[PDB]
């Protein structure tokens, strides 16, 4: 008897049973014309160890080597008498292998001979550090069956598995229909050629809500929809569902409106009510065994939708939680820890989609909740009940199927977001390219994806894989650009880098290693990936070919998507440090070489007269400086010949077009999309990415204001009429403002209160804890947490901070002393949201905007362009100290201010040092009399500013958030701390290291007699202060100056260690 | 005028353990051997280049801090694995984490934030709620491990709270069992009243040493008081460092006829030294030779041994820091003096207090506690006391000056493997 | 020998082996750093300019070594300062130019000129005691010339290989990181005694002291009556550098405005700002800062329709040689002009064009800004 079934998933448990991995399809029956789901149990899954024989034997009492040639003999007989029989192996079969190994291991040799010793899985396992006196190393003790038996087999993803002589189970191990047992993994053997079948693919949606007292999410209701034939070859079916179910519980004392049976009767669906989270439960359990889906699609499934329903059945005390998934289990998994969540195979032998990490990875998008998903793939609203509203829908039967209704759209709004996608498609393709199970394929991050592939392309060569463990950034050019911009995908970088350079686990001495010889002949590892690039070539020129079926066109633009997926992420397996294969000398290298590559492309733009606004590994931003799209191609196909002329094997491709693009990040910028039609005429699109604003308690005014001048921006005119136009408008609203004109409506500050106004530690400088403190004095409904406090700042004679001038509305219109803090309204509200977008044009500044809103400019006063026009080290004193404090000293006699700035004042004869007269004429003290205070009010000023820089003051870089704090957290981006008020900029010091350094240099300026003689002074003052008559304010001078030099001898920032940085 | 005719002279105003005569009596530093504890990190006895501190720096410091008594409270409690904080969580977890403040005011039950390591949270940060805590004592910078389980991946609801685990005792050779019990005087600054810079309480102070012959004498700063009203407004006609040198000249040759060896500590308000936090020692004054071996220029904070008893010290007024900042379920110094000792460090507040420079890799490698001291000297401006803390005792003397009118200081007596009584007698007494 | 000498440094010459161990201060760090910028650019202008065996050439560098002080004549303290700085300067240097193989080669070629200088200055005795002291007649440079150039690749290599470790010391980075696009002549943002110019004289200077960069903007201002945001910054900023005050800038710009799609009102809500802040000495440096020829050449390329740039750069060769035969320059000097655009030594170009209209064979400066070259002009007069 033959058995022949298609393989999808797999399931082994080490600690459980040794030796045994469960495989999880779909196998054909004629008395049902179907096909339905078995599982097959392959058993007697042999360790295989493999010991490195030793030069000359060792006594490893002595560590020694006795000199003695170790024959394999040799390891064989001390295998069968020592290690044998200490760890309690009674039969085992040796052999004589030649194999290579070429990874991080120390005294290995690349090719050597060793023993294999294969011994049942029910024995114990051999230490990773084994040693004796004939051998060195031992490979493989920790392999994992299911491992050693895709690659014993050769099955590479999901196929139609032919099996031998099957047997009966003595009693079910599945939930499913079929059971079959193999008792030699041999038995097993790969068909070829055949279709996949199809599958069984549920989607799932659920409301929860959280219990306030126990502090848990109670499952309240689920949808599913199903389908029975779904392909994984084809298109998506349309409809892609033909069943669906639903369940509906009462909340736990909620009890269901009266005539709710009444209501899903005529509806005349699936729905099926639930009196307790118990019964919906069992009930959704048991659908999921009858229906038994190979694949599960959820939205955040794996992190919440799964981990919630286990809590719920252990919680309830619901049997037979292993429905869920295929394999009978009786202990739940442990919970996720290190690994993840993915990472607990709760639906042990089913296929796990969720739609986020999928999407992560196949499409990009602001965010990845699923309304966000529902707008960008399906051009679709989603309508999100709030959580208050969920308990208060079981007051009315039309309410309650309301949110039914809602958990049903959700749920086809999954199915459909995966069909758009082809997620499983493109899961089987890669799947089988790479060679691994499809659950860790759709599993996403650390999951092993290509780890496989190595593995299969190493094994095939006779080598011994390892045992599982147990980017130069060019910074954006911020600004405003009314020419087209040209996007180059580089994400080919790191493949192209180690074909080109033949970067190998076989090829590199493992500083960053030299790179390889030319006369070396290709590795593994840039032969592999060779493979791929020549495959998605022939696949690509296979897909030109006109007259061809759609069906074919589909198939191969999935597998050329796969192709592309599997070729870019290659470079995990070196890079990442939990990688499998992690070699860091191999990822330093390419590193380097991509940095190498990333600069050279910088410098070939750059004398073709363009700009490169932005580079990173993945992707190269370039101004054209064209306003014909044309030329633009043009210029595309000349950057992608020069680079491939310096780089064969680096592939670029545009990856879009912007007409316009106002830049202040990567991710933070607005751009009009160009969609060329064809025949020379394009389509324009608005895109914001990273636009906006967390703070949600903005007058309406402030958001109309950021909305045109963003309107202005991404209009096709040009530079000049931008600028006017903004500056129209800024000034008519400014006017407006200061006339009265505006509708107080517009004035209105909404502010969600998140707590008791009495709980927030900085209640004084928060205006809306300030009226709500208000409002529950007053005597009114007392404001809660969860509760939006309105707010107008008015001005009412009070000089106290605009935060304590806060009023609510129906204040302002009743007291008649209260006016609206216009000046507020425009400083605080306006011209931020304003120059957030309008200060990356060149030529706008802050100042510029204030000035036009009304304001006054005063209070509101790149590295490369720095050393085009000289750099940070040739600039004068005057532009050197501009943001310096100026020495402060009170007269002793007089009580008068004298500000110094330079060691000497007046010019010409009458040019003496600053402290040898006072400032005011009247008072005759000398300052030079007093030079005791002098230097105690500069030691006094030196403590000051060492204090303010240690107090370590954060702001936020956001004009929008400008959240100050003095806590450092420790989550950092690229560019520093993240700030945790809005999640999305960086935390910048305000009161930075070279901000003091530069202090105490002004200081010591102050006081340098010497530079001030040779610099700053003239020649006939330096004349008329080179002689006697000023010796002693020389030396007084000179000893204040002492004091500056010695605080600064103590800083590190004016120290350069040469030996840290040459080595 | 005030100060010097105070009728309240010499009154004991707190006394714990074995009660003594009324008179104290010391050896004069015969049989006497005192040193920095000799730990596996080396102390800070020289200046170390400040004002540069990289935020990445601070990052790796704080993050180590955090994984390092992690792994110990885990290998102590047998925990299995850490959780990510900021990762949702149906059932209970146990996530190890620093303490924080959502805002910048001072911490309250609804403004606690848990901020997780590198290592198992990414550095990422999640509010607390302490509804189903039935007690705890939280401060921001402090280190705990807290089982509970966060449903909605937005506000972690903690159940347990790990106590803390305070380092051994000092095991002490038996080369002191011989040594006779050794007196010391400790008091802390201001030394001068508030209107006036001739240091009337240091000759009082020097009197009592003089006459009692105390076998070591640690003094605290500020000697030269940063906030002294005289010094702020820049009426002094003579440099810092010369009144700070007569200060010293004054303590050093004052002490000769006692033999007693001077510990002297600086303070973060001495206006005339580094101000950053480790301080360095003192290093502007050269004792005479005839006072070398006597003088022990010790940083801040000091672990010091004395014929094996361990005796730790700091100017900084770590009571007043984090009483400011300590929010409790339901005495108030003595939760605070154990979550220091169990936090290990002479300065577990982050933030800091707004007085207080911290150079934090100075912070990093000074300020770890290397054993749990026998004494442990705290000055304060909270009131003095005597306070028995997981068998610590915590003498706080209070300030030899207090504002116009005269302060106090203390006196123990210690002896290595006395009954654990390390301390046997101990009074903070007026001046 | 006097404080804190030794014999780190025996001979003049040295092959650069031994990286420096000291602490230095980072004022010294960016002094050396860029003089030695400097030296190099001397020596590679020079090399353009001159056969390397001329006495031109000879007399040249050692101007330049003597103005910037550095060794280059065969143990007094000065001498060892010297010395010291050339040691730390060149490993400084290294460390600029190591990020790209470009940059590597640039770097070795001047390297290698400098010490080639150098080796011809040596007197034999002292060429053998060198020959000693690293373990070692006009054909003996070239080989030791040889295992320098080894010696430096290798060195180089190693450094782009230690480069992440220097990358976190922010101090360094915005130096390292753009050295080889460092300015290096004078300032011109602080007029302090520019002179007195009236506005009739403009024109006139047009004809022979404004640099081609310049005079093209001038034309169209004069043609069109005004001029895009690139330019108008140049071009204005230009003229704070010769001398045009504040009001005088506003009379200008706002007559040529004026006098087209213009009207006073609009002048003074619009444009007048822009100009105020060219003269005010608040903002992004870039902004009161007239610019050099290095900013012109290598940031902000005009695109259709923008007259701002650098002619020798921006602007089509053949177009440029046709400009130049407008300006009736006789056809060998175009010829010369041309061969060193295709150089891409532009300023070189620019100079030679200098030398010909103020017919000089030698200019006595090398041009790095737009506002000097006025200045020399009107020295000559
Ligand atoms: S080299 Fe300089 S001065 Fe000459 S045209 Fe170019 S930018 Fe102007
Ligand atoms: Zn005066
Ligand atoms: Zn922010």
């Amino acid at each position: 008897q033959v058995f022949r079934f298609y393989w999808l998933d797999a399931y082994e448990d080490q600690y459980s049973q040794p030796g045994v991995v469960y495989l999880f399809g779909k196998v054909w029956i004629e008395s049902a014309d179907a096909y339905v789901s078995c599982c097959v149990s392959v058993k007697n899954i042999e360790r295989t160890v493999y010991l490195l024989p030793r030069e000359n034997r060792v006594q490893l009492s002595t560590g020694k080597d006795t000199g003695a040639p170790v024959s394999m003999m040799h390891v064989y007989q001390e295998f069968n008498e020592a290690v044998a029989e200490k760890y309690k192996i009674m039969k085992f079969k040796s052999k004589k292998v030649d194999k290579d190994y070429a990874f991080e291991i120390p005294d290995v040799p690349a090719s050597s001979e060793y023993l294999e010793v294969r011994y049942s899985a029910d024995s114990p396992q051999l230490p990773q550090d084994l040693k004796g006196e004939t051998f060195s190393h031992v490979f493989g003790t920790n392999t994992s069956s299911l491992e050693l038996f895709l690659l014993s087999r050769k099955i590479k993803g999901p196929s139609w598995l032919e099996i031998k002589s099957p047997q009966l189970s003595s009693q079910p191990m599945s939930w499913c229909k079929v059971e079959a047992v193999v008792t030699r993994p041999d038995q097993v053997s790969v068909v070829k050629d055949l279709a996949p079948p199809p599958v069984v693919v549920l989607s799932l949606s659920m409301k929860t809500v959280q219990n306030a007292k126990t502090h848990q999410n109670e499952i309240v209701a689920i949808a599913a929809l199903v389908h029975h034939t779904f392909p994984l070859d084809k298109a998506p079916p349309q409809p892609p569902f033909q069943t669906h179910f639903c369940v509906l519980s009462k909340l736990n004392d909620c009890i269901f409106p009266y005539d709710y049976n009444e209501a899903v009767k005529q509806k005349n669906a699936n729905i099926e009510i639930a009196l307790t989270e118990r019964t919906l439960l069992g009930f959704f359990l048991a659908k999921i065994h009858k229906i038994d889906p190979d694949v599960i699609v959820g939205h955040d499934i794996y992190g919440f939708d799964l981990e919630v329903l286990l809590q719920r059945i252990n919680s309830c005390k619901v049997p037979f939680w292993s429905k869920i998934g295929r394999l009978r289990r009786s202990v739940m998994p442990k919970l996720g820890g290190r690994s993840g969540f993915a990472e607990r195979n709760a639906a042990c032998g089913r296929i796990i989609c969720d739609i986020e990490i999928s999407a992560k990875e196949l499409i990009r998008c602001k965010s990845y909740h699923l309304s966000e998903l529902v707008h960008q793939i399906l051009k679709a609203e989603r309508v999100v009940i709030p959580p208050e509203n969920i308990r208060n829908a079981y007051n009315d039967s039309v309410h309650l199927l309301y949110m039914l209704e809602n958990t049903w759209i959700d749920a086809k709004f999954i199915l459909q977001i995966m069909c758009e996608l082809n997620v499983l498609p493109l899961a089987l393709q890669i799947t089988n390219i790479a060679g691994n199970v499809m659950s860790r394929t759709l599993m996403g991050g650390r999951s092993e994806r290509n780890e496989y592939l190595l593995l299969h392309a190493f094994t095939e060569n006779n080598f011994i894989v390892p045992d599982k463990p147990v980017g130069l950034v060019l910074e954006p050019k911020v600004g405003f650009y009314d020419k087209f911009i040209l996007l180059l995908d580089f994400n080919s970088l790191y493949p192209s880098i180690i074909q080109e350079y033949n970067i190998c686990f076989t090829t590199v001495h493992r500083e960053i290693p030299e790179l390889p010889h030319s006369d070396l002949e290709m590795g593994i590892l840039p032969r592999e990936i060779r493979k791929l690039v020549e495959r998605r070539r022939h696949v690509k020129q296979l897909m030109k070919q006109p007259d061809l079926n759609p069906d074919l066109y589909l198939q191969y633009d999935i597998r050329q998507k796969a192709l592309k997926l599997t070729a870019n992420s290659m470079y995990g397996c070196l890079g990442f440090s939990y990688s499998r294969f992690y070699a860091k000398p191999l990822a330093a290298l390419v590193t380097h070489q991509g940095r190498e590559i990333l600069l050279h492309t910088k410098e070939m733009v750059q004398k073709m007269n363009l700009e490169v606004i932005y580079g990173d590994t993945d992707s190269i931003m370039i101004n054209t400086n064209c306003n014909n799209l044309e030329e633009v191609f043009k210029l595309g196909n000349r950057v992608k010949s020069e680079i491939n002329k310096s780089y064969k094997l680096l592939e670029i491709d545009i990856d879009g077009i912007f007409k316009s693009l106002l830049l202040l990040k990567k991710k933070k910028y607005a751009a009009l999309t160009v969609e060329p039609t064809g025949d020379g005429k394009y389509v324009t699109k608005q895109e914001l990415k990273g636009l906006d604003i967390v703070r949600r308690d903005w007058c309406e005014l402030a958001k109309q204001a950021g909305n045109y001048v963003i309107s202005q921006i991404l209009s096709d005119q040009p530079r000049d009429s931008i600028v006017e136009n903004i500056q129209k408008k800024l000034t008519e609203i400014g006017e407006n403002v200061t006339n009265g004109t505006v509708p107080i409506t517009q004035y209105e500050i909404n502010k969600a209160l998140t707590k008791d106004p009495q709980d927030y530690p900085d209640k004084k400088s928060l205006p809306h804890v300030h009226v709500a403190l208000w409002i529950n004095s007053q005597g009114g409904r007392k404001v809660k947490a969860g509760d939006t406090i309105s707010y107008v700042i008015c001005q009412d004679g009070s000089n106290l901070s605009a935060s304590q001038r806060a009023y609510a509305q129906e204040q302002l219109q009743k007291q008649e002393n209260l006016s609206i803090d216009t000046q507020y309204y425009l400083s605080q509200q306006v011209h931020p949201v304003v120059a957030r977008i309008c200060e990356p044009i060149d030529g706008i500044d802050s100042a510029l905007i204030a000035m036009w809103l009304g304001l006054d400019p005063s209070q509101f006063r790149d590295e490369e362009n720095d050393a085009l026009l000289g750099g940070p080290s040739q600039l004068t004193d005057e532009e050197k100290y501009r943001d310096c404090e100026r020495f402060k000293f009170f007269c002793p006699k007089c009580g008068t201010e004298n500000i110094y700035d330079n060691v000497f004042d007046g010019s010409g004869l009458q040019i003496e040092p600053g402290l040898k007269r006072c400032s005011k004429p009247e008072c005759d003290a000398s300052p030079l009399d007093y030079v005791i205070q002098v230097h105690n009010k500069l030691l006094l000023d030196i403590r000051r500013y060492i204090k303010k820089y240690y107090s370590g003051w954060l702001v936020c870089e956001e004009k929008t958030c400008q959240n100050r704090t003095r806590r450092l957290p420790l989550s950092f981006s690229r560019n520093g701390p993240i700030c945790q008020a809005c999640s999305k900029a960086t935390l910048r010091s305000e009161y930075p290291e070279k901000a003091l350094y530069t202090q105490l240099c002004f200081y010591r300026f102050i006081f340098d007699w010497d530079y001030a003689l040779e610099k700053v002074v003239s020649e006939q003052e330096r004349g008329h202060l080179k002689k006697k008559l000023f010796q002693e304010s020389e030396n007084q001078y000179k000893k204040l100056k002492s004091t500056v030099d010695q605080v600064l001898s103590r800083s590190g920032y004016s120290e350069v260690n040469l030996s840290k940085l040459f080595q | 005028q005030k100060y010097g005719s105070r009728t309240n002279r010499g009154e004991v105003v707190t006394t714990y353990g074995e009660l003594q005569g009324t008179t104290w009596n010391g050896g004069s530093g015969s049989n006497t051997n005192v040193e920095l504890f000799t730990s596996l990190d080396e102390p800070l006895t020289k200046m170390y280049k400040f004002m540069f501190q990289k935020l990445m720096d601070i990052r790796e410091v704080v993050s180590i801090k955090i994984e390092e008594l992690g792994a110990s409270l885990k290998d102590h409690f047998q925990i299995d694995e850490f959780t990510s904080v900021s990762l949702p969580a149906q059932e209970t977890v146990t996530v190890l984490g620093q303490i924080g403040c959502d805002s910048n005011g001072k911490l309250n039950s609804k403004s606690v934030i848990l901020e997780g390591d590198r290592e198992h949270s990414a550095g990422m940060q999640v509010p607390v709620d302490l509804s189903e805590l039935k007690d705890y004592s939280l401060f921001p910078g402090q280190v705990v491990i807290m089982e509970g389980t966060n449903s909605t991946g937005r506000r972690f609801v903690p159940t347990k709270l790990y106590e803390g685990v305070p380092l051994p005792f000092h095991q002490p050779s038996k080369e002191f069992e011989e040594c006779p019990q050794q007196m010391v005087i400790t008091a802390c600054g201001p030394f001068t009243t508030s209107d006036t810079i001739t240091y009337d309480a240091l000759k009082d102070l020097i009197d009592i040493v003089n006459r009692d012959r105390p076998d070591i004498c640690i003094l605290l700063g500020p000697f030269l008081d940063a906030k002294h009203e005289q010094i702020e407004n820049l009426q002094l006609t003579v440099t810092f460092e010369d009144v700070f040198k007569r200060c010293l000249k004054m303590i050093i040759e004052g002490t000769r006829p006692s033999g007693c060896h001077l510990v002297i500590v600086p303070s973060l308000r001495d206006v005339h030294h580094d101000p950053v936090y480790p301080q360095p020692p003192f290093s502007c004054f050269e004792p005479a030779k005839e006072d070398k071996e006597r003088v022990h220029f010790v940083a801040d904070p000091c672990t010091l041994s004395v014929n094996g008893v361990v005796i730790g010290m700091t100017s900084t007024d770590l009571l007043f820091h984090m009483g400011a900042e300590e929010i409790s379920s339901s005495d108030r110094f003595s939760r605070i003096l154990r979550h220091i000792l169990t936090q290990r460090s002479y300065y577990p507040l982050y933030p800091p207090n707004e007085e207080i420079n911290i150079d934090y890799e100075a912070l990093y490698s000074y300020t770890p506690m290397p054993v749990t001291p026998d004494v442990f000297i705290v000055p304060s401006e909270l009131r003095y006391f005597i306070k028995d803390v997981t068998g610590c005792i915590c003498i706080n003397p209070g300030r030899l000056t207090k504002g116009l009118v005269g302060g106090t200081y203390a006196r123990f007596l210690v002896k290595s493997g006395a009954m654990r009584s390390t301390c046997i007698s101990a009074q903070v007494v007026r001046v | 020998t006097g404080d804190r000498k030794g014999d780190l440094y025996p001979s003049s010459l040295q092959f650069y082996q031994h990286p420096p161990t000291e602490n230095i201060s980072l004022i010294e760090f960016e002094t050396f750093a860029i003089e030695r910028l400097k030296l190099l650019k001397a020596v590679e202008n020079l090399g353009v300019s001159y056969v390397k065996n001329s006495e031109e050439y000879s007399k040249k560098l050692e101007l330049e070594l003597r103005k910037l002080k550095f060794p280059y004549r065969p143990i007094s303290d000065d001498v060892y300062d010297l010395r010291r700085k050339d040691h730390i300067s060149h490993f400084i240097l290294r460390l600029a130019y190591c990020q790209s193989e470009d940059l590597r080669r640039w770097f070795i070629q001047q390297e290698m000129d400098l010490f080639k200088f150098r080796f011809g200055l040596l007197t034999k005795e002292s060429v053998q005691e060198f020959l000693k002291l690293n373990d070692l007649h006009k054909d003996i440079v070239s080989i030791v010339l040889n295992d320098f150039r080894a010696k430096l690749s290798k060195a180089l290599a190693l450094s782009a290989r230690s480069l992440p470790v220097v990358q976190s010391d922010e101090r360094l980075q915005p130096l390292l990181n753009h050295l080889s696009h460092s300015y290096i002549g004078q300032d011109f943002s602080s007029q302090s005694n520019t002179g007195k110019i009236s506005l009739e004289q403009i024109d006139g200077f047009a004809a022979k002291s404004f640099p081609l960069c310049m005079r093209q903007l001038h034309k169209s201002l004069r043609e069109n009556h005004h001029l895009r945001h690139g330019g108008r910054m140049q071009y204005g900023l230009f003229l704070k550098g010769i001398g045009l005050t504040l009001e005088q800038a506003l009379q200008f710009w706002r007559l040529e405005f004026t006098k087209g799609k213009v009207d006073s009102e609009k002048f003074d809500k619009v444009y007048a700002y822009s100009i105020r802040h060219n003269y005010g000495k608040e903002g992004k440096r870039t902004d009161y800062t007239p610019y050099s020829c290095m900013k012109v050449i290598l940031s902000n390329p005009p695109s259709q329709g923008d007259y701002h740039g650098c002619p020798f750069r921006h602007s089509d060769p053949e177009l440029l040689k046709q400009k130049l035969q407008s300006f009736k320059v006789p056809s060998s000097g175009i010829n010369q002009i041309l061969e060193l655009v295709k150089g891409m030594h532009y300023q070189l170009a620019c100079q030679k064009y200098f030398e010909l209209t103020h017919s000089v064979d030698d200019c006595g400066f090398s041009l790095n800004h737009p506002n000097q070259y006025f200045a020399e002009s009107q020295k000559l007069l």
